[PDB]
C-alpha cells in the first residue's frame, strides 16, 4: 500500500496472509469469507511466466494478523489447505482476466475479535455501490513505494469510470475488472502495490452497515503513478463460479 | 504488473 | 458465520467507528 496508514486493531478482521513454508515469505493477501473458505487472486498461485505453480502443501494461511513479521502469539490462527480452486477460464496469458481462486481450509477457523468474515455482494448491493466516485478500502502488507510495512496498511480509493480505466493503459480491460484511484488533478494519492495482490477491496453498505468484498487486488503499472490506476477482479461478476464451488465442495 | 511477492525471505519470525 | 458477516467484533458490534470509515459513507454521495 502506498500513501496509506496503519490499520487500527481489528479494523479488517477478514484479512488473510498467504505464507510460504520454505523459504518463509509473504506470497499475497487474501480474505476470510466463512470459517473454512479463503478468497484470493488466482495469479498468487498460478503464474507460468514466472514459473509460479503452488499446491496445497506449499502454503500456510495466517489469520488474525496485524504485524507483518511477528508470530502473533495468542492472536493469529495458522491453517493448512485441503484444496485449491482456480477459475477454469482465468487468463494468465494476456490480462489476468478472472483473476480469482478459492482455498478450502483443512479445518474451520474459530472466529474471534480479530478473526471475522466479510460478506460477498448480492446483485443489489453491487448495483448501488460499484459507482464511479464511491470509495472502497484496500488493505495489505505490500510495498509502500513503487519499503515493507511493519503493520497492516489501509487506504481509501474512489472507483473510476470504465472509459478512464481503458484510456490509462494499453492492456485489454474486460467486464470482470474495475479500476480505482485518484485522478492526477484530484490531489490525493494512494494505491495498492507489489505484495498486496489477492487482498480485499471492501465497501461498507449504508443500508445495512455491513462490510462487502467488491474487489480483489489484481495488477497495475508501477504503483501510485500519476494517470494510472490499480485493477481489481470484480467479485460480483464471478459470484456464480464462487457459489458453484462452495455448493459442490463445502459448507 | 501482477501483486506477486512481499519479498523478505528474511525478517520473518519463526512460526 | 457469514450470517454475521461484515460486522466487526471491535467496531460495528460495539457501535464504535474506525477513524476513516466516514470518508467512505460520505462518498456514497
Amino acid at each position: 500500500i502506498v500513501e496509506g496508514s496503519d490499520a487500527e486493531i481489528g479494523m479488517s478482521p477478514w484479512q488473510v496472509m498467504l505464507f510460504r513454508k520454505s523459504p518463509q515469505e509473504l506470497l499475497c493477501g487474501a480474505s476470510l469469507i466463512s470459517d473454512r473458505w479463503v478468497l484470493t487472486a488466482a495469479h498468487c498461485l498460478l503464474y507460468p511466466p514466472w514459473d509460479k505453480n503452488f499446491t496445497e502443501n506449499d502454503l500456510l494461511v495466517r489469520i488474525g494478523k496485524h504485524s507483518r513479521t511477528r508470530y502473533e502469539r495468542n492472536i493469529e490462527k495458522i491453517s493448512m489447505l485441503e484444496k485449491i480452486y482456480i477459475h477454469p477460464r482465468y487468463n494468465w496469458r494476456e490480462n489476468l482476466d478472472r483473476d480469482i481462486a478459492l482455498m478450502k481450509l483443512k479445518k474451520p477457523v474459530a472466529f474471534s475479535d480479530y478473526i471475522h468474515p466479510v460478506c460477498l455482494p448480492d446483485r443489489e448491493t453491487a448495483a448501488s455501490l460499484l459507482q464511479a466516485g464511491y470509495k472502497g478500502r484496500v488493505t495489505g502488507w505490500g510495498n509502500l513505494k513503487e519499503g515493507q510495512p511493519s503493520v497492516l496498511q489501509v487506504v481509501n480509493l474512489p472507483i473510476v469510470e470504465r472509459p478512464v480505466c481503458k484510456d490509462s493503459t494499453r492492456i485489454r480491460i474486460t467486464d470482470n475488472m474495475f479500476c480505482a484511484g485518484y485522478k492526477p488533478d484530484e490531489g490525493k494519492r494512494g494505491d495498492a502495490c507489489e505484495g498486496d495482490s489477492g487482498g480485499p477491496f471492501v465497501m461498507k453498505s449504508p443500508f445495512n452497515n455491513r462490510w462487502y468484498q467488491m474487489g480483489i487486488v489484481s495488477w497495475g503499472e508501477g504503483c501510485d503513478r500519476d494517470g494510472k490506476y490499480g485493477f481489481y477482479t470484480h467479485v460480483f461478476r464471478l459470484k456464480k463460479w464462487i457459489q458453484k464451488v462452495i455448493d459442490q465442495f463445502g459448507e | 504488473d501482477p501483486x506477486g511477492g512481499g519479498g523478505g525471505n528474511g525478517d520473518f519470525e519463526e512460526i | 458465520g457469514e450470517a454475521d458477516c461484515g460486522l466487526r467484533p471491535l467496531f460495528e458490534k460495539k457501535s464504535l467507528e474506525d477513524k476513516t470509515e466516514r470518508e467512505l459513507l460520505e462518498s456514497y454521495i
